[PDB]
C-alpha cells in the first residue's frame, strides 16, 4: 500500500506570509503512460464538508482563489498561498489516487499571536452533588495562545494523574487565544481524607510553572 | 461529442447484425467446401509451426499493445481498448484474405479455431497481467464467454458441412459456391448502406496522431513480425504468408462488447467507432499486401 | 449544479444493522462512481470504498472489507451503505463523494453534506446542573470567573446561556468529550468583582432533545 505523511501539521501565519504544505508520500506516484501525476489537495473548514482545491497536483478547480498554487512531481509536492486571509484557516490532506485512495494526516492552519497570559481558575465540587454520591473538582485555564501546555495534580504532595479529563477550546473568532479545562471525578468517602488537590500548569510563556493550591 | 441519434432505440443495427451473421455463414460454407480433412489431420500431426506461431502471437501482440499505449500516452480507456483489441484471436477476415492469397487454407482455419479456443482461457490471463495500473478491477468476469463459443460454432458448423459436402458430393460444390458469391455482392451493398445509417461522425473520434499511428502500426507490426518469425523457423512460403497474415489480423466484436459492458456509454462515446475504424484499416492494408503479392509472383 | 443529499444524523444501539442513503440528482448517475469516506472527530479523513452504479462494481478498503457493504439503486439514483457490525468507537461522520471513473477514480470533485452516526447504549437521561462557587479564603481579584457544569446528558443538542451574565462577552464553552457512557460539557464567564454582588448572575441549560430547561444561580461560600 501507499501511505502519505504531512510534515508540519501545524502553522501560524498572520497576514501575508506564504505557507508551505508538503507531503512526501511513499513511492513514485507519477504515471509513466500519461503526465497526470495523480494527486489531489483538499480543504476542510471546521464543521463543513471537505472542498477540493487542486487536482493533478498542478491544476485548480474553477472558482477557487488564485492565491492557492501547487507544484510537485514524483514524490515531492508543495502547496503554497501567496497571501492568506481569514477564511484560509482549514485542514489540508493531499489525497492520492495512483494505486489506492489514501488520505494524509492533515495540516492545521492557525493565526499567530504576540504572546500568552493564561489565567488559572480552580473550583471545588459542590455540596449538593456531594450528597449525590460523587465529587468533581475543575480547573480551567483562559487566554493562552500556544497549544503546548500541560497540567498536573498534586494531592498531599503526591502525583496522581488518574481519572483526568481535558477539553480544548476551538479558538474563537474574537481572538486567536483560547482556553482549556480539566476535571477530576472521584467517588465519595475519599474526597475529604486527601484534601490539598493543588493544581499546577506548565506553559512555554513562563519558565517557572504556575501553581494554585486548595485547602479544605 | 455525444453519441449520434439514440443508441438505445437500436433502429436498424439488428439488420446489420443479421447480415454480418449470414455473410459469415456463407463465407465459412465456401471455406469448408474449399478444404479437406486429411491435410487438417496431418497439420494436427505436426503442430510445431502452428503452436510456435500461436504462442508467438499471444506473446507479442499484447506486449506490442502495451508498448504502444506507453509510448503514445493514451488514456486509460483507450489503453484498455488497445490491449483488448490487440490480443484478440483471428477472425473471419483472415480467412477471407487467405482466400485472396490462396495459401495453405486449412492451416489458416485450424490456426484461427485454435486461437479462439485458447483465447477463451487466455483473455482473463492476459488482461489481468498486462493491465496493472489500468482498470484496477480484475475484470475476469467481464470477458465474454457465450460470444466466443457462439463464434466457434458459427465458424465450425458451416466449415463442417462444406467439408462433408466436398468429400462426398464433389460435383455440386462450385455451383453453390457461385451462388454464394452473388449473394455476397447483395449483402455487401447492404452493409455499406447500413453503415451509413450508423455512420455517425467518425471524424470526431479520430484523434489524428495517437489513434492514426496506433492503427497504422499495430496490424502492420503483426504482419511484419509474424512474417519474420515464420521465416526464421524455416516455414513454407504458403505457410509463411498464411501465418503472418493470420497473426496480423484480429477480431473486433469481443473488444467492442467488453468495452460496452465495462464502461458507461458517455465515457466511451468516441471509442464505439474505434473497432470499426480498426476494421476499415486492416482491410485497407490487407488487400494492399495482396496487390503487392501478385506482383511478387508476376516477375 | 450537482448536489449530494444525505440521510441525516443517526443514533443506533451496538446491535448494528444500520443503513445510510446518499442521493444524487444533478447529472447522469451511472457516469460517475460514489466513494464513502469516514471521519472520526479530530482524526482526519479515512477512505472506505467506492461503488460504480453502472456495472454495480464495489471496491473496498482492507480495513473495512469485513464491515462495509455498498449497494446502488438506479431508479432512485442513490447509494446505500450498510455496516452490520458496530461498536462504541464507530461513531463518526460519513461523507459520500462523486468521482469520475474512466479507468481509475480521479478525484472527489463534489461531496455530500455528511451524516453523523453514533453508537451507544442510549437511555437518555435529564441533565443535572452543578454551579461553581469560589470563596475558600481566596482574595479573588479585579475579575472573578464563574460557571455551571452539566452532568449525565446523552444527546448533543444542549445549550448553556447567561441571561443575567455578560452574554457573548468573555464566555468560553468547552466542547464535550465522551466518557463513561454519559459525557459532559462546561461553560465559563468572567465578570468584574465589584459589580458581581450588585447584579445576580444565573445560568440556564436548555436541552431541546428532552423536556428540561433547568436554570440556577450560584451562591458564594
Amino acid at each position: 500500500d501507499i501511505v502519505m505523511t504531512q510534515s508540519p501539521s501545524s502553522l501560524a501565519v498572520s497576514a501575508g506570509e506564504k505557507v508551505t504544505m508538503s507531503c512526501k508520500s511513499s513511492q513514485s506516484l507519477f504515471n509513466s503512460r500519461t503526465r497526470r501525476n495523480y494527486l489531489a489537495w483538499y480543504q476542510q473548514k471546521p464543521g463543513q464538508s471537505p472542498k477540493l482545491l487542486i487536482y493533478w497536483a498542478s491544476t485548480r478547480e474553477s472558482g477557487v482563489p488564485d492565491r492557492f498554487t501547487g507544484s510537485g512531481s514524483g514524490t515531492d509536492f508543495t502547496l503554497t498561498i501567496s497571501s492568506v486571509q481569514a477564511e484560509d484557516l482549514a485542514v489540508y490532506y493531499c489525497k492520492q489516487s495512483y494505486y489506492l485512495l489514501t488520505f494524509g494526516a492533515g495540516t492545521k492552519l492557525e493565526l499567530k499571536r504576540a504572546d500568552a497570559a493564561p489565567t488559572v481558575s480552580i473550583f471545588p465540587p459542590s455540596s449538593e452533588q456531594l450528597t449525590s454520591g460523587g465529587a468533581s473538582v475543575v480547573c480551567f485555564l483562559n487566554n493562552f495562545y500556544p497549544k503546548d501546555i500541560n497540567v498536573k495534580w498534586k494531592i498531599d504532595g503526591s502525583e496522581r494523574q488518574n481519572g483526568v479529563l481535558n477539553s480544548w477550546t476551538d479558538q474563537d473568532s474574537k481572538d486567536s487565544t483560547y482556553s482549556m479545562s480539566s476535571t477530576l471525578t472521584l467517588t465519595k468517602d475519599e474526597y475529604e481524607r486527601h484534601n490539598s488537590y493543588t493544581c499546577e500548569a506548565t506553559h512555554k510563556t513562563s519558565t517557572s510553572p504556575i501553581v494554585k493550591s486548595f485547602n479544605r | 461529442f455525444s453519441l449520434p441519434h439514440n443508441f438505445g432505440k437500436r433502429p436498424t443495427d439488428r439488420a446489420l447484425s443479421v447480415i454480418l451473421v449470414i455473410m459469415l455463414l456463407t463465407i465459412m460454407l465456401s471455406l469448408g467446401c474449399t478444404m479437406e480433412f486429411s491435410k487438417i489431420k496431418a497439420h494436427f500431426w505436426r503442430p510445431k509451426g502452428l503452436a510456435v506461431a500461436l504462442v508467438a502471437q499471444f506473446g507479442i501482440m499484447p506486449l506490442t499493445a502495451f508498448g504502444l499505449g506507453k509510448f503514445f500516452q493514451l488514456n486509460n480507456v483507450e489503453a484498455l481498448a488497445i490491449l483488448i483489441c490487440g490480443c484478440s484471436p483471428g477472425g473471419n477476415l483472415s480467412n477471407v484474405f487467405a482466400l485472396a492469397i490462396k495459401g495453405d487454407m486449412n492451416l489458416s482455419i485450424v490456426m484461427t479455431t485454435c486461437s479462439t479456443f485458447f483465447a477463451l482461457g487466455m483473455m482473463p490471463l492476459l488482461l489481468y497481467l498486462y493491465s496493472r495500473g489500468i482498470y484496477d478491477g480484475s475484470l475476469k468476469d467481464k470477458v465474454p464467454y457465450g460470444g466466443i463459443m457462439i463464434s466457434l460454432i458459427l465458424i465450425l458448423i458451416p466449415c463442417t458441412i462444406g467439408i462433408i459436402l466436398k468429400s462426398k458430393r464433389p460435383q455440386y460444390v462450385r455451383y453453390v459456391t457461385k451462388g454464394g458469391i452473388i449473394l455476397l455482392l447483395l449483402c455487401s451493398v447492404a452493409v455499406v448502406v447500413l453503415s451509413a445509417i450508423n455512420v455517425g461522425k467518425s471524424i470526431l473520434f479520430v484523434m489524428t496522431p495517437h489513434l492514426l499511428a496506433t492503427s497504422s502500426l499495430m496490424p502492420f507490426i503483426g504482419f511484419l513480425l509474424g512474417y519474420l518469425l515464420s521465416a526464421l523457423f524455416c516455414l513454407n512460403g504458403r505457410c509463411k504468408r498464411t501465418v503472418s497474415m493470420e497473426t496480423g489480423c484480429a477480431n473486433i466484436q469481443l473488444c467492442s462488447t467488453i468495452l460496452n459492458v465495462t464502461f458507461p456509454p458517455e465515457v466511451i462515446g468516441p471509442l464505439f467507432f474505434f473497432p470499426l475504424l480498426y476494421m476499415i484499416f486492416q482491410v485497407g492494408e490487407g488487400l494492399l499486401l495482396v496487390a503487392i503479392f501478385r506482383c511478387y509472383e508476376k516477375f | 449544479e450537482v448536489q449530494l443529499q444525505q440521510s441525516g444524523p443517526e443514533l443506533v444501539k451496538p446491535g448494528a444493522s444500520v443503513k445510510m442513503s446518499c442521493k444524487a440528482s444533478g447529472y447522469t448517475f451511472t457516469s460517475y462512481i460514489i466513494h464513502w469516506v469516514k471521519q472520526k472527530p479530530g482524526q482526519g479523513l479515512e477512505w472506505i470504498g467506492y461503488i460504480n452504479p453502472y456495472n454495480d462494481g464495489t471496491k473496498y478498503n482492507e480495513k473495512f472489507k469485513g464491515k462495509g457493504t455498498l449497494t446502488s439503486d438506479k431508479s432512485s439514483s442513490t447509494a446505500y451503505m450498510e455496516l452490520s457490525s458496530l461498536t462504541s468507537e464507530d461513531s463518526a461522520v460519513y461523507y459520500c463523494a462523486r468521482s469520475y471513473y474512466d479507468g481509475i477514480p480521479h478525484y472527489f470533485d463534489y461531496w455530500g453534506q455528511g451524516t453523523t452516526l453514533t453508537v451507544s447504549s442510549a437511555k437518555t437521561t435529564p441533565p443535572s446542573v452543578y454551579p461553581l462557587a469560589p470563596g475558600c479564603g481566596d482574595t479573588t481579584g479585579s475579575s472573578v470567573t464563574l460557571g455551571c457544569l452539566v452532568k449525565g446528558y446523552f444527546p448533543e443538542s444542549v445549550t448553556v446561556t447567561w441571561n443575567s451574565g455578560s452574554l457573548s462577552s468573555s464566555v468560553h464553552t468547552f466542547p464535550a468529550l465522551l466518557q463513561s457512557g454519559l459525557y459532559t460539557m462546561s461553560s465559563s464567564v468572567t465578570v468584574p468583582s465589584s459589580t458581581w454582588p450588585s447584579q445576580t448572575v444565573t445560568c440556564s441549560v436548555a436541552h431541546p432533545a428532552s423536556s428540561t430547561t433547568v436554570d440556577k444561580k450560584l451562591e458564594p461560600s
